[PDB]
């Protein structure tokens, strides 16, 4: 089922196939990916998860599943999206392992790679 | 012959071209709904003649969980979105208990959407990775609506209370150890014919409560889909094979004891 940070996956008999997953109190997402409460990155930001949006200068991210990220390297469709925390939301990642969390920004007609605000722990 | 749309709940759908006793493609949904935001999970796919359209939600501290399922019969039914359905307006909508295992809370109110939704109890214990929840209450409109219905033997225990009143789903928990001695001796067993529903592998069970009848069903389950038998006790359980995943199922109920032995059929 894949449901991380000890969510439980659930499903209904009278309803086909379909499971989801319980989260705990505070991670949601389809898989409970999503960290609901940090608000910094240890490191490099290769392991964060929280839901940062919006790059330096206060536009807001490009979904990891817009048709246009979609064409891009990194995007919600890889067999390896969950391990990378990209899914359908847009929340800042750093599936690359650059300085800082990123995600693509529509600036003019152009996906760009721009770096969010969220700062280090530190 | 008839077509479906087959959607792994990513979004990644096909066309489907039906096998044969597949009369009725189908549109299964979950909206998860805790604070504002809310995630969906699609899925579509053609589905066995005995399905119906159904809606079950339940409350669990802050979220609610909809699932409904929707089924037709005609190429490509299973494909639409937005035209719109019924949109309904009550001055008094009914309201039931609810409640889920999952943060235990089996509690909350909650209030029904829709007129044919009643109040329900739904019990699943100890069958079939993922895994149904124990105990739910809340508001919907299944297969057994209305009264209620149930079964249990060796493996498992499955209980629907469906009812029309105010708030007539509460009550406490029910377990099956606190149901009395029916009184009614039936057999029990699982799996293949020969492989686990065999003359020496059933024995008697001392049945409870409102499951006097003994039953013996016989239809598909999985992995693949193999013939697959069950003997048990019931109360008026029939259609009611969902709570078996099984389909092409032919059940049988008889009132008295041991009545339901593989020698006697
Ligand atoms: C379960 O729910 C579905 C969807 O709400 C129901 O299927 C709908 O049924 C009506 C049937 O009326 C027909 O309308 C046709 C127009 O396409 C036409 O051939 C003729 O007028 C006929 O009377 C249909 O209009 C809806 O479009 C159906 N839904 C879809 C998308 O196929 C179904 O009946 C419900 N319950 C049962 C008993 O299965």
């Amino acid at each position: 089922c894949d449901c991380l940070n000890g969510g439980t996956c659930v499903s209904n008999k009278y309803f086909s196939n379909i499971h989801w997953c319980n989260c705990p109190k505070k991670f949601g997402g389809q898989h409970c990916e999503i960290d609901k409460s940090k608000t910094c990155y240890e490191g490099n930001g290769h392991f964060y998860r929280g839901k940062a949006s919006t790059d330096t200068m206060g536009r807001p991210c490009l979904p990891w599943n817009s048709a246009t990220v979609l064409q891009q390297t990194y995007h919600a469709h890889r067999s390896d999206a969950l391990q990378l925390g990209l899914g359908k939301h847009n929340y800042c990642r750093n599936p690359d392992n650059r300085r800082r969390p990123w995600c693509y920004v529509q600036v003019g007609l152009k996906p760009l790679v721009q770096e969010c605000m969220v700062h280090d722990c530190a | 012959s008839l077509r479906c749309m087959q959607c792994k709940t990513n979004g990644d759908c096909r066309v489907e071209e039906c096998a044969l006793g597949q009369d009725l493609c189908r549109t299964t949904i979950v909206r998860l709904w805790e604070e504002g935001e809310e995630l969906e999970l699609v899925e579509k796919s053609c589905t066995h003649s005995e399905k119906t359209n159904r809606t079950l939600s339940y409350r669990t501290g802050l979220k609610i969980t909809s699932l409904t399922e929707v089924v037709c019969g005609l190429d490509l039914c299973n494909q639409g979105n937005s035209g719109r359905a019924v949109t309904y307006s009550r001055s008094r909508y009914l309201e039931c208990i609810s409640c889920g295992s999952s943060d235990m809370s089996c509690h909350q109110s909650l209030q029904c959407r829709s007129p044919e939704e009643q109040c329900l109890d739904v019990v699943t214990h100890w069958i079939q990775r993922p895994k149904d929840d124990r105990h739910l209450r809340g508001c919907g409109y299944l297969p057994g609506c209305p009264g209620s219905n149930g079964f249990h033997n060796q493996d498992t225990f499955h209980f629907l209370k469906c009812c029309q009143t105010t708030k007539c789903n509460e009550g406490p928990i029910l377990e099956l150890e606190n149901l009395p001695q029916n009184g009614r001796q039936c057999y029990s067993c699982k799996g293949q014919s020969t492989h686990g529903c065999s003359s020496e592998e059933t024995f008697l069970i001392d049945c409870r409560g409102p499951m006097n009848q003994c039953l013996v069903a016989t239809g598909t389950h999985e992995p693949k889909q193999q013939s697959y038998m069950v003997r048990g006790c019931a109360t008026a359980s029939a259609h009611l094979g969902d709570a078996f995943s099984m389909n092409h199922i032919d059940v049988s109920c008889c009132t008295k004891s041991g009545c339901n032995h593989p020698d006697l059929d």
